């Protein structure tokens, strides 16, 4: 008596936002409602252009998220740990120095398991700072 | 299901459909980002971090 | 004052109740030391002694939960059943 | 009276402060467990009896008729005796919702009533205790709130090797 | 501890809303066998043997939206955890098993006692019954383990190969201008071939794994179905 | 008609959610502490002196 | 049908008269059912009275058999009239719905009021 | 290690912490508030559903007499095998 | 004509789907949810430090300690807890003052 | 697999034909039928009541796979230690001079 259990109890008029809804449906229907757009279990369409458009878009936004939100954490950790162990110590550097450090982190990523191991293993006799430099 | 749709015959025809225009733009990005990395990360003035031996991820995960 | 030894080597040959009580006593001692320093400095205790109080709280929670088993017919039966003479000899022989 | 609502806080506190559980309180809880098992047993017996009484005549004949699994002779005698006893008089043999109600409602009522009054009995037992748990129970029924850290406030007894904390 | 996170399907949910506001026919189903259990006519079942169709379809859609799109770089399989898959398979398998057990028909389990009366009951038949009852639970465990391990191994291999390709492409392409260019071109062509082969293999394996995942559940159901003949 | 309107609104909402999630929402528990929350406790007791 | 305020007012106004009428109908229907039940137990077939078991051929689950567990009393007109049988059927429907509502009330206590 | 780190959810937003004691007590208060009124008799199935299983489980915990030691569920450090405390 | 999927609203259809179509599956799922939140909903501080942080635990600021400090300060202030009580310190107030004067 | 039809009363062999672990438990040994598990298994197979062997097994497995397995894992009692921490039965009692609150009245 308070709320209807039937979908037929309308809350708005039939013509509410008809125009925008029709434009939205036109966008949806033009490429999808076609004979050659036969999907495999609703997930893989038959239209080639859907792949051609959606694979790049998905990759683009995922890559932006990864570069600006996920890998940034590792980059900042490397900067903090290698240059003082504190955020203020890193901020004491200039933007150019931070750029150099971040690009070295990128180098390490690109080698990963195949690059030279002198990027993280100090050869004997090397004059550069060691692990107990800031301790 | 890969049943049908516009299929450009060659490179020059990718501009005959907006979706394939976006696709070829994305392919340009994909393939052209590699030369940029070659130039940037094999640069003469690129210098390894002096403090690269102060800390490494190998320490942390071990 | 003196802190008890609650290291792994010391804890290995200790009953659970003794270890829990020692942890609680160490937490209380640390808390009172921090409170004494705060009083000497004159600053409020809540602004300096919150973490030590929380450590005392958690050690209290672990200490009050444990009730050593009562020695009765069924408990003694289980202990004697598991720890036979053969098992005792094997335990003595093992160097680990 | 609803004793469970009062007793849930007390039980949770006892679990949190089970270190101060005397052997008397442990015996009380063991008795509660034993009485729960007894209530389950008697309720199950009542349910089985109601099911057997309301069972159909053909069902009883099939159940308590030939063949005999063991065929010792006592088995057949017992089955025949029970079958004759059940099929001699007239029995109300409902089906469907009716059998559900007749078999279940008495069982549920019996089990619930026994358990509720045993909960009242346990509350009285803890009230009569001369331990810290009993004092907590009395304080709970008086003030209506569970006073945590009571054992260390009133300085409840501890082992001889753990009285240093009270040394103040 | 309460962690608040989101699945990686929001764009796909948007596409589903956009492209399925209007009806469309479906004619290709990864696991079609859930729809055709009976192949001989005049056979019918009093048990609800088509109850699995809806769950099968939804599971296929969900697992496809995750696994197939995970081939795109940086796409995340949000549910990829061993115990979470255990929970999923536990739900489905134990629910159907309890559906058969709630039937309160003990004769349904007569086939568990393997063999005939000639075989010794205690030393052969009973041990086979023990092994078969164990095998049901092992089938559940193997189903979820197979689904987890296939995805994990495939994506590990893809990540490692992609890292190697990035390394050689970025740090050794200069050999194209050098006298050892033929070696680099050979290696690059081999890497492209392996890239295409790996992607095709993963595409096929994902669909095959979903098919097997649904087939295990339907096999559980079919092991206890009894068909009457129309007369 | 009903489904068209519902899916239109759902599409708009999902679009806003997608933009926020992948372009505005920070990840929790950052190493530097410059973005995202580190977590905090909830359901703590209040006005219950007898509890301690 | 969907709920309405007019029907709510109608049923709230006639709630107690309806309950009283239902109780009177319950007494009458119990009398009618008692006559029918006595006649069934006395003159019914052995299978019908003993409630013979009919199991399904696939899962061996018992259910009512139309041939054995249903019996048409051809001589019921002597004891019970047609109108009484109609009254009993109508009361059975009303009693089933009332029984479910009463069960909900007993199960949920006072939370069944809304 | 690094490849293994790719297999993590990528949209973590917030983490909230709560002690078992606190929210268990709050849940008990809610249950008492809703099961207290007179119009819900103690013999009703709803009340028994709310109370009996919890009472039984707590009783089972109280009756427990184990010869081994069960470390505290909510220690600060439960990763060290040689330190149950 | 009447169909559940076409005529009923979404909450009603959800209840019908999980009560008269898949009730056992819903029951098993609820069972598993209860089990998970009863036995798999806790994480120690050491576990968080080992695995709880994307790039690793930032010891240089120790956010867990700050979180606990805020928690305990809030509890003390709201519940009016006297942290100088002998049960918390193990010694009388006068002994505490003596210790403060000593150190 | 195929439909199961219960045997008729005449198709069930006599109990004396069943064999136990060593041999038939005929007259003067009938009461040993209750104790011989193999004899009961053979009798159940003879009477086509094989479920008595199969139903308890499967259910047990389910009971272990569902409910007892986790209970033993999370709440079971591990093996006792060599040096045992028995309870001295000194804790809990109220101290001397304490005035307990009165019971309800
Ligand atoms: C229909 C469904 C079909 C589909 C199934 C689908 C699922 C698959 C199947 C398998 C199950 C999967 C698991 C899913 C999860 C379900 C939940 C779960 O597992 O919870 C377990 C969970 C385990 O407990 P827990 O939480 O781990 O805690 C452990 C503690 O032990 C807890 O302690 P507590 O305090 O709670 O007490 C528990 C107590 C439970 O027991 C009791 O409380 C006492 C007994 C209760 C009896 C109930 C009535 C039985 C019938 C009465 C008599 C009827 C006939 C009357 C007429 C007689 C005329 C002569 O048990 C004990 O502690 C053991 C005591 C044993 C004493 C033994 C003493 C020695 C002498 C007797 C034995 C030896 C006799 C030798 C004779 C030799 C002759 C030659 O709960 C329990 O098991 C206990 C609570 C529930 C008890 C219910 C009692 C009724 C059970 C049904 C009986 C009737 C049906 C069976 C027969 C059918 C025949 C056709
Ligand atoms: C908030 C409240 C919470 C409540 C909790 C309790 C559970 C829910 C309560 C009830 C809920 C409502 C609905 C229930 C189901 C309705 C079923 C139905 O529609 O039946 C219609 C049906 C009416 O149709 P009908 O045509 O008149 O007769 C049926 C046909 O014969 C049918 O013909 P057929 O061809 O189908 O014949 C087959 C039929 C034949 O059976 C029947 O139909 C006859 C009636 C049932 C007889 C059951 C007793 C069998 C003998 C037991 C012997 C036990 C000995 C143990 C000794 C131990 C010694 C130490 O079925 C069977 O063969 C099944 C036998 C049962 C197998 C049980 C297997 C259990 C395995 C256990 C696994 C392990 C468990 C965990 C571990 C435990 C141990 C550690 O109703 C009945 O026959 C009786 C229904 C009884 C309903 C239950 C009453 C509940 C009372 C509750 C009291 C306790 C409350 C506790 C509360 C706690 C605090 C909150
Ligand atoms: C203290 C800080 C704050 C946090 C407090 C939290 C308190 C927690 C209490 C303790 C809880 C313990 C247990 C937690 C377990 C968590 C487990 C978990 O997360 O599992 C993962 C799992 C992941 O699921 P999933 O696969 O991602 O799908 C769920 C999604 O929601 C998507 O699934 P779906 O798409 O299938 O969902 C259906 C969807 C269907 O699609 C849609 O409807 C499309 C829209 C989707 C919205 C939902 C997605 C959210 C996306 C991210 C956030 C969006 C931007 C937010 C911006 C925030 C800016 C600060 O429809 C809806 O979402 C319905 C709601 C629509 C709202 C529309 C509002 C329009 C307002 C317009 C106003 C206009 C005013 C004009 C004025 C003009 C004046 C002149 O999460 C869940 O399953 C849900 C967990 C929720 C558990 C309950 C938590 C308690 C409720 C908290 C509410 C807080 C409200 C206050 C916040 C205020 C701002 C700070
Ligand atoms: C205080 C504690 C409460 C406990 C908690 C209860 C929780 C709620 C559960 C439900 C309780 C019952 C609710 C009242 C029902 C009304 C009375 C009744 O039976 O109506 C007849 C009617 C019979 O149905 P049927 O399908 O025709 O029966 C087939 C038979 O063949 C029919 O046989 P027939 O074909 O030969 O014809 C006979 C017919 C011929 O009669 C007539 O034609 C005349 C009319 C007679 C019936 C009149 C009923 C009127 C109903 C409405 C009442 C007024 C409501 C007013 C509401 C507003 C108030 C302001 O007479 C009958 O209907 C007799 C049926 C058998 C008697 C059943 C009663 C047994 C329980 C009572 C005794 C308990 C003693 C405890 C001792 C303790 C010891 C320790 O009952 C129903 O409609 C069934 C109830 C429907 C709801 C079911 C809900 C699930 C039940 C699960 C129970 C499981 C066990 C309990 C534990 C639960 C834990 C989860
Ligand atoms: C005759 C009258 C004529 C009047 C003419 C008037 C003409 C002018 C227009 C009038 C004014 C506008 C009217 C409204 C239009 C709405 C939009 C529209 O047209 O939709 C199409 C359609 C139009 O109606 P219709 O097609 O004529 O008829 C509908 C059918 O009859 C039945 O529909 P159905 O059942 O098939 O489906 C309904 C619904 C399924 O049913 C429901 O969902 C209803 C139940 C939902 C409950 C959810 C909350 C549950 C919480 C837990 C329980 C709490 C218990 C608490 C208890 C007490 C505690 C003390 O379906 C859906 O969920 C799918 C559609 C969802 C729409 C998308 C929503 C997000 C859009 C976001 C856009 C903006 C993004 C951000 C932009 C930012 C820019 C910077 O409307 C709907 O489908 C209704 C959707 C309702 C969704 C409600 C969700 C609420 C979520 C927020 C809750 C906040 C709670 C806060 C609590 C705080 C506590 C501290
Ligand atoms: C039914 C079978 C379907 C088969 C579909 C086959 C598609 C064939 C695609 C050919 C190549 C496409 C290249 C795209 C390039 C995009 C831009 C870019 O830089 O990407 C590089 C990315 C990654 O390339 P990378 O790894 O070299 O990137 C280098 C970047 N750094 C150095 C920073 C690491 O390319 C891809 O990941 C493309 C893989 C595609 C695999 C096929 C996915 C199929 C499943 C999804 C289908 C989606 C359909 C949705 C339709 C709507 C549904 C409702
Ligand atoms: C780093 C370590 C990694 C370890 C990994 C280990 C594997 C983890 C796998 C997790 C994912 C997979 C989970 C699958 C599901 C497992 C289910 C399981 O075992 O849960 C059992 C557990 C057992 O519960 P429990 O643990 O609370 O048992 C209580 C027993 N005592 C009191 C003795 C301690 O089930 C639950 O957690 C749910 C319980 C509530 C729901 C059921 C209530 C009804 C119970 C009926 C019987 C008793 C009452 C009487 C009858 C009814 C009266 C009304």
């Amino acid at each position: 008596v308070l709320f209807s259990t039937y979908r037929s109890s309308r809350l708005v008029s039939k013509e509410f936002l008809h125009g925008p809804v029709m434009r939205f449906r036109a966008l949806g229907e033009y490429y999808f409602q076609r004979a050659w757009n036969g999907t495999l279990n609703w997930a893989l369409p038959g239209e080639y252009r859907l792949y051609a458009v959606m694979i790049p878009f998905i990759y683009f936004y995922h890559r932006w998220h990864n570069d600006h939100t996920l890998d940034r954490d590792h980059v900042e950790k490397a900067m903090i740990m290698r240059w003082g162990g504190t955020l203020e110590d890193v901020r004491k550097l200039s933007a150019k120095d931070q750029l150099r450090v971040r690009c070295f982190t990128d180098i390490e990523k690109l080698y990963s398991a195949y690059g030279p191991k002198d990027t993280y293993l100090q050869p004997p006799g090397d004059t550069l700072p060691g692990k107990d430099f800031y301790r | 299901m890969l049943l049908g749709g516009f299929v450009p015959r060659r490179f020059s025809q990718f501009n005959r459909d907006p979706c394939w225009m976006f696709f070829i733009f994305s392919v340009g990005f994909w393939l052209g980002e590699y030369p940029a990395m070659m130039i940037k990360y094999n640069a003469r003035d690129l210098v390894y971090d002096p403090h690269r031996y102060v800390w490494s991820h190998h320490d942390d995960h071990h | 004052f003196h802190f008890h030894d609650v290291s792994n080597d010391a804890i290995k040959g200790m009953p659970p109740s003794e270890a829990l009580h020692k942890h609680l006593e160490n937490a209380q001692l640390a808390h009172r030391i921090c409170l004494a320093k705060a009083l000497k400095a004159g600053e409020p205790p809540v602004e300096k002694c919150a973490l030590t109080w929380g450590e005392v709280l958690i050690r209290y929670q672990a200490w009050s939960e444990y009730r050593p088993p009562f020695q009765d017919s069924v408990a003694q039966a289980k202990y004697k059943k598991y720890w036979s003479k053969k098992r005792q000899e094997e335990d003595d022989k093992n160097p680990f | 009276t609803k004793y469970e609502l009062k007793m849930q806080y007390f039980d949770e506190w006892m679990i949190r402060w089970r270190k101060f559980q005397t052997e008397s309180d442990w015996e009380i809880e063991k008795g509660r467990q034993w009485w729960r098992r007894f209530n389950m047993a008697v309720s199950g017996a009542l349910f089985c009896g109601l099911v057997l009484y309301t069972s159909g005549t053909a069902t009883l004949k099939r159940q308590y008729g030939l063949p005999h699994f063991f065929d010792i002779g006592v088995d057949g005698q017992a089955k025949e005796t029970m079958l004759k006893t059940l099929t001699s008089r007239w029995r109300y043999t409902p089906q469907g919702y009716g059998r559900v109600l007749i078999t279940g409602v008495p069982t549920y009522i019996l089990f619930v009533t026994l358990e509720h009054y045993r909960e009242r009995r346990r509350m009285q037992q803890y009230l009569q205790q001369n331990t810290v748990f009993g004092e907590q129970m009395r304080r709970l029924l008086s003030t209506g709130k569970i006073e945590e850290y009571l054992p260390v406030n009133i300085k409840a007894t501890l082992p001889a090797s753990q009285q240093a904390i009270y040394n103040y | 501890m309460f962690l608040f996170f989101f699945c990686d399907l929001f764009w796909l949910r948007l596409l589903l809303c956009m492209y399925y506001c209007v009806w469309s026919r479906l004619c290709f189903i990864v696991y079609f066998n859930c729809l055709m259990l009976i192949f001989d006519f005049l056979l019918f079942c009093l048990f609800d043997l088509y109850l699995f169709v809806g769950l099968c379809l939804f599971l296929l859609l969900w697992f496809m939206l995750f696994n197939l799109y995970s081939l795109i770089l940086y796409y995340c399989i949000t549910y990829l955890n061993l115990y979470l898959l255990f929970c999923i398979v536990f739900l489905l398998y134990i629910a159907f098993l309890f559906l058969f057990c709630f039937l309160c028909d003990f004769f349904l389990f007569n086939n568990l006692l393997v063999g005939d009366s000639f075989m010794d009951v205690f030393f052969i038949r009973f041990l086979l019954c023990f092994l078969e009852c164990f095998s049901l639970l092992c089938r559940c465990l193997s189903t979820f383990l197979r689904l987890f391990c296939n995805l994990l191994s495939s994506h590990f291999l893809l990540l490692m190969f992609f890292d190697f390709f990035y390394f050689i492409f970025v740090f050794f392409f200069y050999g194209v201008f050098c006298y050892w260019f033929i070696l680099f071109i050979f290696v690059f062509c081999f890497c492209l071939l392996f890239y295409v082969f790996l992607y095709l293999l993963d595409l096929f394996a994902a669909i095959l794994q979903l098919f097997i995942f649904c087939n295990m559940i339907l096999q559980l159901i079919m092991d206890f179905l009894l068909f009457l003949l129309f007369v | 008609e009903i489904q068209s309107r519902k899916k239109y609104f759902q599409t708009l909402g999902y679009l806003v959610a997608f933009i926020y999630l992948y372009f505005l929402m920070p990840k929790e528990k950052s190493f530097s502490g410059l973005s995202g929350p580190d977590g905090h406790w909830i359901m703590l007791p209040k006005g219950r002196p007898e509890l301690f | 049908m969907q709920g309405s305020w007019s029907v709510l007012k109608k049923n709230c106004s006639n709630f107690f008269p309806g309950l009283l009428a239902f109780a009177q109908q319950t007494q009458e229907a119990y009398g009618i059912w008692l006559r029918i039940y006595n006649r069934q137990q006395k003159y019914g077939p052995t299978d019908f009275v003993e409630q013979s078991e009919t199991f399904s051929p696939d899962y061996h689950k018992r259910f009512h058999s139309q041939d054995k567990n249903m019996w048409v009393d051809k001589e019921l007109c002597t004891e019970v009239s047609q109108k009484e049988v109609a009254r009993l059927m109508t009361y059975k429907l009303d009693m089933w719905r009332m029984a479910h509502c009463a069960g909900a009330l007993l199960a949920t206590g006072g939370y069944a009021i809304p | 290690s690094n490849p293994a780190d790719h297999f993590r959810p990528n949209l973590k937003a917030l983490t909230l912490y709560a002690e078992r004691q606190h929210y268990v007590d709050r849940w008990l208060h809610v249950k008492e508030r809703w099961l207290a009124p007179w119009y819900l008799p103690w013999w009703s199935p709803l009340f028994q559903l709310g109370t009996w299983y919890s009472q039984r489980s707590r009783n089972l915990f109280l009756v427990e007499n184990h010869l081994s030691y069960r470390p505290y569920k909510f220690r600060r450090n439960d990763e060290d095998r040689n330190n149950p405390y | 004509v009447y169909t559940r999927w076409k005529c009923d609203r979404l909450p009603v259809f959800q209840l019908k789907l999980f009560t008269q179509e898949y009730p056992m599956h819903a029951a098993v799922g609820i069972f598993t949810i209860i089990f998970l939140w009863k036995h798999m909903s806790h994480c120690s501080e050491e576990t968080e430090r080992k695995y709880g942080w994307w790039a690793g635990y930032p010891y240089w600021r120790d956010p867990i300690a700050r979180r606990n400090e805020t928690k305990y300060k809030q509890m003390i202030i709201n519940n009016d807890v006297d942290i100088t009580h002998p049960k918390w310190t193990g010694c009388s107030v006068e002994q505490l003052e003596e210790l403060s004067r000593v150190v | 697999g195929e439909l199961f039809v219960r045997p008729k009363l005449e198709e069930i062999p006599p109990a004396d034909q069943c064999r136990g672990f060593f041999g038939p438990l005929n007259d003067s040994l009938k009461f040993l039928r209750l104790l011989d598990i193999k004899w009961m298994m053979n009798r159940a197979v003879a009477m086509r009541r094989e479920y008595l062997i199969a139903t308890p097994t499967l259910f047990t497995f389910i009971w272990m796979f569902t409910w007892k397995g986790a209970v033993i894992y999370f709440w079971g009692d591990r093996a006792p230690p060599r040096r045992m921490d028995w309870n001295t039965e000194e804790t809990g009692r109220l101290p001397l001079g304490f005035k307990p609150t009165p019971a309800p009245l």
